[PDB]
């Protein structure tokens, strides 16, 4: 549910860079699953969408 | 440590067969573990046997393995719950600190009151009808016909509804067949319904 | 309802949708036909009756 | 330590007292909006609760003919059904979407910390309960509270002042005070009942018929209660007669939900009372739409994430539909606060501005009313369209059917809902002129519904479908709203309109419009956010009952009105012809199997809490397979899920040969 | 851009119990005349007393 | 005064209502003899019928495991005549109608008792249709609850008795019919032996009965509108319905009757503790919580639906036919109908 997958791709500057597709939604960030697991269950829950602000 | 609370040496907690290998109280909050990854030798043979011409995979028989519960959602911890979002009123900065530890957790608690959620419906109409006794006293009571010529007559008017199908005009119009059958009989001073009126008896004067 | 409930599931014939957006630009105008012809009918009989 | 069970119970009450600021903390003083949403949508089931056991009175009482549920009272039905009216309209679809969804749903969908303004937010959800209530209660409050079985007259006398009237000139005048006092007694500081019995004892010359409750005044000094014990049913005597009145009062009633002048506004019929109470509470209701509205129209206007600051067509069709409905309660509100203010100077100070005696327009307050009434109910309608704009997408895998375009139907029926009021005042005997421009403008009106239809048909073709009980759901309000916007068309037809006005032909098209489509996608909008509310799956099995009742007892109840209104049945009526007894009986049924499926519902979430899993979403992180290879991505873990997920039961031979030789019971053996 | 913003809201809690109360209680005296007899359920008097 | 707790008698005044009928008043026939009477007959009726069927099927497919299934309507008739002169067929006939005998009259005849005890007294609306039916879902829910046990005893013995016969001559018990084996089993193995884990049983009976009984007795007067409008045939409307009924009851009951497969009969993974714990009712559990219905849902009709669902149908058709689902109707207007005649006509 982070990524949904990862790929390395040189660039045109000669170096290796890593690019991670992340998952999406829906228009919808309610659907969203915000998590920091290698998981699909959607397991943690926010009061505050923004924290920070 | 108490082996009272650990299920392997205390045989009176109940395993729950539905959670196995998921422990909420080993939740990181935010959740940062790893349960799930490539699984093969199921059905899916993990070497490679796609030119080998003297095999031919069979996915039919699949040994069984250990079932995978679905994953329980977390638990609250009431003390640290409470400690966590507790603030010190006027020694606090009014701010929101870097950490995302910080992040307020939903935590599922107890399921006690879901039952009277679930029975809501039938709670709030039993108390809308019957603890308030609406709209009256009387509609959700058995049916009881009033007792002979009770309260009044004006009101009953069994005794002349009687003598009027007893007499020659009642028994003129019965055989007509517009007005149906009696359905009581004036007992030794007492009115009884016939058991095909599909009516209770009146009830008793005390 | 035939062809989506034999064929659209994911079991069966599952279509990948890559168009991003829609490009319509008259099928509303065209679609209103057989509302219009109803609101015709209802005008006539209306106005017959009145 | 001698005290070790004290120290635990110390600990427990510090333990309680913890929980108790934490629970004030979090969910009393609290401003964050899921919460708010989430008390808003229990205070919604609970206000949902009372308007179906208002409508299970309205059921009983019209099941068949003679009033078996109130005996007589019409006024009583009549202020019950202008309660279940109000309720539902203004206390129930109005907390579901503008209370709960759009409180939950509109930070995440513009991208805000909270709402421009948490204090109203707050204010607008902690406001409800006192109007809930006050459009709820007055089918059981009425000014005259007590039976027609109950002996005022034991009582009224004690509250009379006219009695001693004679001593209030002479405790300011002293001068004959003494002249005063040298009468003759005949009943100073005395009451005295007359015979409510024929008695015929010439023994006594005088017979004793004071209260037995008042008999002793030793227990009666020291009571600190009014003398209403003494009359409150003391007596056997009842008459179980419809024709007998229960209310003396015939003015104590209400002019229903539309609020018809003079009717209305003349205390001479509607006395005072429910009728005024229910005028303040619209006014109320009013003003919390104005906070409710205006919070949220400056939350979308001030704090929208950069990017959707202008871009409607971005925003999920919900969020649109929401902010679209509040625009149009912000123009008219004011309308009917206006109308509702006149109403109640005309009631008590006596304006006279609906009394055509002196310049008076009984019309206007109808004209004032409707005008707000149908942009009441696109408001109410209009959000349910953007549950299943959402759902369908995001079940099939494919992007929504001409989303620009849905959204200009809507806003077309949404600013041109404000030229057909007069619809509902075609016979009222306006000019043809007037009435002409409203039925072509209500007949113009059914366009944009037929392309919303075809939408929503083709939206289902040519995707990957997940089905899923928000898509059941979906489905079984399309299905609802199909009939229900041929039914309204129907009505716009004016010859046939002269035939169905005040019938309950109309009030079944609007009940399969309200009560089918607005509580279909509320349901389909609370399965699909089930996971964001709540934090946990629902259980499907009971989501699946709920679904198949609820949509069979809306439609078995809805369904025979229309042959009640053919018919030609009258609204607002308790006592009908016999020849309706059989589709009344339907109805009812029908109401019966509603209130099942409100069970199953119920019963829904509490086995989901029981079960209290993990959701996980069905997309898997793909949302959309815009490519080959995101298509390619999502199969493999769906196969990956389906082999983890069907790693615990036995394989295809097993289970085949455990089927094929279940049976174990023969007689010989041996071969 | 805004600045920190208070994360609850006491006093507006009570107003609001206040404007609920003040609704229900002005509407049934004025129209219905109906004062809450609170010495029917006499301990949640005693409650606010005790309190 | 008799024992801690007192059952206080009161008396009451007399009071009355505008109405009544529509409420409830017991019915002269609902009586413990007529109705146990009634339930037992039908009861029987029904289970022998699906006793001999379900000894039919099996007998056919033992005979054909070892012979070819019929090519046509003569190969079909002589495998039927096979089967009708097996010796194995008549044994088991014999056996399955003595297990019907016991079935019928215990488990069905008390189902049926105590449905009309609970309902008979519903009365229906004059010229319409019975609203209100949740006054009537608790006395069907009780009905069932209370009955619902009074299958597995029987049960137990007929599957004891069955697998003895499987046994060596040293371990065989030697049971002469079901009736000797079940007479003999409670001085044996113990009343408990016929009552142990029966979890799986006795849910299945409760969801038979009353999604039967309640799901018949509500349509049977809600659909009644097709031959009292529409003037279609009642009783080809009562047999559908009845279908319908029967079909719902299979599939509400064949789930928690698939624990036995799951527990005992699923491989057991080894070194791994059982998934179940051989716990039927948390077997019944995961089985609600499943996400997916057909994992646990196959094999309906091979296994239960043939052996339940003939019986439910006749069950309940038999119960229409003897006046088990009967209610009383009588017009709210007539004389006994209300006690306010004077706007009966006004
Ligand atoms: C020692 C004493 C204690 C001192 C310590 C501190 C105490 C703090 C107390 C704080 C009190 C806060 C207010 C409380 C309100 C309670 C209301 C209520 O329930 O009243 C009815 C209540 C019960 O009556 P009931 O018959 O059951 O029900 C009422 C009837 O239905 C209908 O009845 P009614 O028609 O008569 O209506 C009256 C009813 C209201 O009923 C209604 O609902 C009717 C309302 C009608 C409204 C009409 C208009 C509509 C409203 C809106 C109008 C404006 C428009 C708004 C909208 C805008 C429009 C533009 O309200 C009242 O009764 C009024 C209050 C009575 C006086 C209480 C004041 C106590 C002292 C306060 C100050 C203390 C500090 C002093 C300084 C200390 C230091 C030196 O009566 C009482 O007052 C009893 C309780 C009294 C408690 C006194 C304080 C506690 C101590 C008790 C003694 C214990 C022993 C002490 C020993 C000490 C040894 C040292
Ligand atoms: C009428 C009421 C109407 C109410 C309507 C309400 C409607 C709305 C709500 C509907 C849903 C209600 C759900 C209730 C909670 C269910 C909880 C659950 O599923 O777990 C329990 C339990 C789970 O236990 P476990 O630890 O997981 O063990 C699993 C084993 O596989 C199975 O467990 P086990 O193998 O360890 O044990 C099985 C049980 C087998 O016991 C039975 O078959 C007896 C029936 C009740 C069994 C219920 C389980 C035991 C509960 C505690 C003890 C109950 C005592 C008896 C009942 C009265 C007290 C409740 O064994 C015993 O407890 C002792 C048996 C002793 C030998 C047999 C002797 C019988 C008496 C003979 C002499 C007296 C009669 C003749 C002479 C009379 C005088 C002339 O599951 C069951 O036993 C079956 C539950 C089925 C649920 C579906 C709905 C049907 C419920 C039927 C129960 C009542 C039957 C009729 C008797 C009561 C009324 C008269
Ligand atoms: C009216 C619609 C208007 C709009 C049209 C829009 C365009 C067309 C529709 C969209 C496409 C829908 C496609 C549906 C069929 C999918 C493939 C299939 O054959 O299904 C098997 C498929 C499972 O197969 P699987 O995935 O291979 O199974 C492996 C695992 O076991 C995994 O299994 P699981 O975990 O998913 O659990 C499955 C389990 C759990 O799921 C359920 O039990 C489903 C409960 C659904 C309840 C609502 C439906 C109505 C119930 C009866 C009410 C009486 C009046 C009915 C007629 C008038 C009202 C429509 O169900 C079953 O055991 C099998 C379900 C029965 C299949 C029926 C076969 C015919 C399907 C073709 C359409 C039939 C139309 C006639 C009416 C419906 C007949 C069933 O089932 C599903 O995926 C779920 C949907 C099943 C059909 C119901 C949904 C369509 C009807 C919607 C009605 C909306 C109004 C509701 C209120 C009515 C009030 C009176
Ligand atoms: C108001 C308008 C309503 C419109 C909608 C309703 C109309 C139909 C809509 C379209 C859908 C149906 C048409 C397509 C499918 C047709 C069925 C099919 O192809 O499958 C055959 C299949 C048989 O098994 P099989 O698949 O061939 O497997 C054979 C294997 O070798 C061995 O099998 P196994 O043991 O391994 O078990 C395999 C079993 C695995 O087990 C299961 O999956 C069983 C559970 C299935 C789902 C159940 C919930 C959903 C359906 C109910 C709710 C929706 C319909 C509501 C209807 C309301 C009333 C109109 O497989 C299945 O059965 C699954 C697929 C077929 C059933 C589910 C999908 C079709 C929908 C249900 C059709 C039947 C409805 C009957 C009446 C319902 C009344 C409420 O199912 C049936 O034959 C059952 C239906 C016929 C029953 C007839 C007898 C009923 C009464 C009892 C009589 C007892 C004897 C006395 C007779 C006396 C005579 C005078
Ligand atoms: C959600 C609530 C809601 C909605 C959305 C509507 C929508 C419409 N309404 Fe209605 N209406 C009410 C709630 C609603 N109404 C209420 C509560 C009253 C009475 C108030 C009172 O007095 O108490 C009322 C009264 C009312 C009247 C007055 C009747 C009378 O007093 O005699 C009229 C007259 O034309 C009318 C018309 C319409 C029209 C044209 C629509 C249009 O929006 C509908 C457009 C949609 C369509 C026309 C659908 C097209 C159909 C298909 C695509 C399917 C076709 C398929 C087949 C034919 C098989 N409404
Ligand atoms: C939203 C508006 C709405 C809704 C949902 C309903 C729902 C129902 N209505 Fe009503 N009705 C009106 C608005 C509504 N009505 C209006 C405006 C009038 C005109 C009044 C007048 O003119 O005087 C009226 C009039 C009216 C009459 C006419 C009475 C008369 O004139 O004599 C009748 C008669 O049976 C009736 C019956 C019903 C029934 C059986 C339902 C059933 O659908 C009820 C079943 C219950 C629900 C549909 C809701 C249950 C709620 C929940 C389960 C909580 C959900 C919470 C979450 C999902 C979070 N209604
Ligand atoms: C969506 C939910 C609502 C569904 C619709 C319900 C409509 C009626 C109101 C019932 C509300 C509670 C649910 C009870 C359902 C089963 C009982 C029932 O429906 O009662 C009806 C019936 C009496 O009705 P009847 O006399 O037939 O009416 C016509 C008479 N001429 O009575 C009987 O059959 C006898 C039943 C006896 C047991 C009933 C127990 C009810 C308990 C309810 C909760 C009470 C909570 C109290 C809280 C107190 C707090 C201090
Ligand atoms: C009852 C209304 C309220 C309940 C919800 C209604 C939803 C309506 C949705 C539209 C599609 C369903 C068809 C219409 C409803 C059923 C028929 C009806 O309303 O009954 C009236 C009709 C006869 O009426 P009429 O011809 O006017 O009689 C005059 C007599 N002198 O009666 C007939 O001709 C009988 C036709 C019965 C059809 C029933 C179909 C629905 C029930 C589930 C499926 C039943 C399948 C089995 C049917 C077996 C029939 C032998
Ligand atoms: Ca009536
Ligand atoms: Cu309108
Ligand atoms: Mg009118």
């Amino acid at each position: 549910q982070m990524f949904v997958a990862r790929q390395v791709v040189t660039n045109s500057k000669g170096e290796k860079v890593e690019v991670l597709w992340n998952a999406q939604c829906y228009e919808d960030i309610a659907q969203l699953n915000v998590g920091f697991a290698p998981v699909l269950e959607s397991v943690d829950y926010h009061w505050e969408i923004f924290l920070w602000a | 440590y108490d082996w009272r609370d650990d299920p392997k040496v205390n045989k009176d907690i109940e395993e729950d067969i539905r959670d196995r290998g998921w422990h909420p109280e080993t939740y990181d909050f935010p959740y940062t573990k790893k349960h799930d990854d490539w699984v093969f030798d199921v059905t899916m043979p993990s070497q490679n046997y796609q030119t080998d011409l003297t095999v031919n995979i069979h996915p039919e028989n699949k040994k069984m393995h250990v079932m995978k519960q679905v994953m329980r959602q977390s638990y609250w911890d009431a003390e640290h719950d409470m400690a966590h979002e507790y603030d010190y009123e006027s020694e606090d900065l009014d701010f929101q600190c870097e950490s995302f530890k910080s992040q307020h957790f939903r935590k599922k608690g107890p399921i006690s009151q879901y039952l009277i959620l679930g029975l809501l419906p039938i709670l709030y109409f039993g108390t809308e009808f019957f603890y308030n006794h609406y709209p009256d006293e009387d509609y959700w009571r058995v049916a009881h016909p009033p007792p002979l010529d009770y309260p009044d007559t004006d009101d009953t008017d069994d005794t002349e509804t009687f003598k009027d199908y007893k007499s020659f005009t009642g028994r003129r119009m019965v055989d007509t067949g517009i007005v149906d059958p009696l359905w009581y009989d004036i007992r030794e001073g007492k009115k009884v319904y016939y058991d095909w009126a599909g009516v209770n008896q009146p009830m008793e004067d005390i | 309802i035939l062809k989506v409930a034999r064929f659209r599931v994911l079991k069966m014939r599952p279509k990948i949708s890559t168009s991003y957006r829609p490009h319509g630009k008259w099928g509303d105008f065209l679609a209103c036909i057989i509302p219009l012809i109803w609101c015709i009918n209802i005008l006539t009989n209306s106005n017959l009756i009145l | 330590n001698y005290f070790y069970y004290l120290d635990r119970i110390k600990k427990l009450f510090t333990y309680l007292n913890d929980l108790r600021k934490h629970i004030l903390k979090k969910y009393v003083y609290t401003i964050n909006h899921k919460r708010i949403a989430i008390n808003y949508l229990y205070f919604s089931m609970v206000t949902g609760l009372s308007g179906a056991a208002l409508a299970t009175m309205i059921r009983l009482e019209l099941a068949h003919p003679g009033s078996p549920f109130f005996k007589g009272d019409s006024l009583r039905y009549l202020q019950v059904v202008t309660a279940h009216g109000l309720i539902m309209v203004f206390f129930v679809v109005v907390p579901i979407l503008f209370g709960g969804f759009a409180n939950f749903l509109i930070p995440y969908h513009v991208g805000s910390k909270d709402v421009a303004y948490p204090r109203l937010n707050s204010i607008g959800f902690w406001i409800q309960p006192c109007g809930y209530i006050l459009l709820a209660k007055i089918g059981f409050l009425r000014p005259q509270f007590w039976r027609y079985y109950d002996k005022t007259s034991f009582s009224f006398p004690f509250l009379e002042k006219m009695k001693y009237n004679q001593y209030k000139e002479y405790k300011n005048d002293y001068l004959f005070y003494l002249d005063f006092l040298k009468k003759e007694i005949t009943d100073d500081h005395s009451f005295f009942w007359k015979a409510r019995k024929v008695i015929k004892l010439p023994q006594y010359s005088v017979f004793s018929f004071v209260p037995l409750k008042l008999m002793m005044w030793k227990t009666m000094i020291n009571y600190p209660e009014s003398f209403w014990y003494a009359a409150s049913r003391v007596v056997q005597s009842r008459r179980k007669k419809v024709f007998v009145t229960k209310c003396s009062a015939r003015t104590l009633t209400t002019a229903g939900w539309t609020f018809i002048t003079p009717f209305s506004s003349n205390i001479k019929y509607t006395a005072v009372g429910s009728q005024d109470i229910l005028i303040l509470s619209v006014v109320f209701a009013g003003i919390s739409t104005t906070i409710s509205f205006t919070n949220l129209l400056i939350t979308r206007r001030t704090l929208a994430m950069p990017g959707l600051r202008h871009r409607r067509v971005l925003m999920p069709f919900v969020t649109i539909s929401i902010f679209l409905t509040l625009r149009m309660l912000a123009t008219i509100t004011p309308v009917l606060g206006a109308a509702v203010i006149m109403m109640a100077f005309d009631r008590h100070w006596q304006t006279t501005f609906f009394e055509y005696a002196y310049g008076g327009d009984p019309i206007l307050s109808q004209h004032l009313f409707w005008f707000f009434g149908h942009p009441e109910v696109y408001v109410l309608i209009i959000p349910t369209f953007g549950f299943i704009n959402m759902i369908v997408p995001h079940n099939n895998t494919r992007r929504v059917a001409s989303k620009h375009h849905m959204i200009w139907a809507i806003y077309v029926m949404a600013y041109m809902g404000y030229l057909v009021w007069g619809h509902h005042m075609y016979l009222v005997g306006l000019d043809h002129r007037s009435r002409t421009m409203y039925s072509t403008i209500t007949i113009m009106i059914s366009m944009p519904a037929t392309i919303k239809v075809v939408n929503w048909t083709l939206s289902l073709v040519n995707g990957a479908l997940k089905i899923d009980l928000p898509f059941l759901f979906s489905m079984s309000f399309l299905l609802l709203f199909l009939v229900a916007g041929f039914t309204g068309m129907w009505l716009s037809h004016v010859s046939l309109n002269v035939s169905m006005h005040d019938t309950f032909y109309v009030v079944a098209h609007f009940h399969i419009m309200l009560s089918g489509a607005a509580m279909t996608g509320i349901f389909s909008g609370i399965y699909y956010y089930f996971n964001a509310l709540f934090g946990v799956k629902y259980s499907r099995m009971f989501g699946y009952m709920h679904l198949i009742y609820y949509s069979g007892g809306q439609w078995v109840a809805f369904v025979p009105l229309f042959y009640l209104g053919f018919s030609g049945m009258p609204r607002r009526i308790h006592d009908y012809p016999v020849v309706f007894m059989g589709w009344h009986s339907m109805s009812t049924t029908g109401h019966f199997i509603t209130l099942v499926g409100i069970i199953f519902f119920f019963l829904m979430m509490f086995d989901s809490h029981i079960e209290r899993r993990a959701s996980t979403s069905t997309t898997l992180g793909l949302p959309r397979w815009y490519k080959r290879i995101s298509y390619y991505i999502f199969k493999i873990r769906y196969l990956q899920h389906t082999k983890s997920k069907m790693n615990g039961i036995p394989g295809s031979t097993v289970r085949l040969m455990l089927i094929n030789r279940h049976f174990v019971e023969y007689e010989v053996y041996e071969k | 851009r805004y600045s920190r913003n208070r994360q609850t809201y006491r006093t507006g809690a009570y107003w609001c119990l206040y404007v609920n109360i003040i609704a229900v209680v002005a509407f049934y005296f004025w129209f219905y005349k109906f004062t809450m007899n609170f010495g029917y359920l006499w301990w949640l008097l005693y409650s606010l007393i005790l309190s | 005064m008799f024992f801690e707790l007192e059952d206080i008698k009161r008396r009451h005044s007399l009071y009355w209502d505008i109405y009544n009928v529509q409420g409830w008043v017991r019915r002269p026939d609902s009586t413990l003899y007529n109705n146990v009477k009634r339930g037992v007959t039908a009861g029987v009726v029904a289970s022998l019928v699906q006793e001999n069927i379900t000894a039919l099927v099996e007998n056919c497919k033992l005979l054909a495991t070892k012979y070819e299934k019929p090519q046509n309507l003569r190969q079909a008739a002589t495998f039927m005549k096979e089967v009708f002169k097996l010796e194995n067929y008549r044994k088991a006939v014999w056996n399955r109608s003595q297990y019907a005998l016991c079935i019928g009259t215990f488990d069905i005849g008390a189902r049926l008792a105590t449905f009309r005890w609970l309902n008979n007294g519903w009365q229906r609306v004059f010229a319409g249709f019975e609203f209100n039916f949740v006054r009537k879902i608790p006395t069907t829910m009780l009905a069932a609850l209370f009955t619902a046990p009074f299958s597995v005893p029987f049960e137990l013995a007929r599957m004891a008795y069955y697998g003895d016969k499987t046994f060596p001559k040293e371990l065989q018990r030697g049971y002469s019919s079901y009736l000797s084996a079940l007479a003999r089993i409670p001085f044996e193995e113990g009343p408990y032996f016929l009552f142990k884990n029966s979890f799986p049983l006795i849910i299945r009976n409760f969801f038979q009965t009353f999604t039967l009984f309640y799901t018949y007795d509500f349509l049977k007067d809600k659909a009644s509108f097709a031959w009292r409008v529409g003037e279609q045939n009642e009783y080809a409307c009562k047999m559908i319905i009845a279908g319908i009924s029967t079909y719902l009851a299979a599939v509400f009951s064949y789930p928690w009757m698939v624990t036995r497969e799951m527990v005992d009969f699923w491989p057991k993974v080894p070194g791994a503790p059982c998934t179940f714990n051989g716990n039927y009712r948390k077997a019944a559990v995961w089985i609600w919580y499943h996400e997916f219905s057909g994992n646990y849902f196959a094999g309906f009709f091979t296994k239960y639906f043939w052996k339940a669902s003939p019986g439910m149908f006749l069950t309940l058709m038999l119960a229409d036919k003897v006046g088990l689902f009967d209610q009383t109707t009588v017009d709210n207007f007539g004389g006994a109908g209300n006690n306010s005649w004077e706007d009966t006509f006004v």
